[PDB]
């Protein structure tokens, strides 16, 4: 009696490697944020008249 | 109200109007002062009382 691994073995099937799509996380991302903009501003009137 | 015409003579005039408006102040957080729609500022939190 002999193991049936001792036998050579073809793969008889077509493989197919399926890689599923990896999760992604989006981070918040702005090129300027509304307080940048709002200091984009030379002078402010709300500090001006304050 | 300007004074009545005398010749080569200086008068002064007062005119006293009383006004009384309705504007829409605006405040922001802390809300420790509010504005108005004429643009005084006012140093006292709209819920300031006794
Ligand atoms: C992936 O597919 C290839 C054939 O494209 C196969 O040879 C391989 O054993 C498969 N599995 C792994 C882990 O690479």
């Amino acid at each position: 009696q002999l193991s049936r691994a001792d036998i050579t073995t073809v793969s008889t099937f077509i493989d197919l490697n399926i890689t599923m799509l990896e999760d992604h996380e989006f981070v918040p991302l702005e090129v300027y944020t509304r307080h940048e903009i709002k200091d984009s501003g030379l002078l402010d009137y709300t500090e001006v008249q304050r | 109200y300007n004074p009545s015409r005398v010749e080569a003579f200086h008068r002064y005039g007062t005119t006293v109007n009383c006004i009384v408006e309705e504007v829409d102040a605006r405040s922001v957080y802390p809300y420790d002062e509010f504005v108005l729609a004429t643009g005084d500022f006012v140093y006292m939190s709209p819920f300031y009382g006794y």
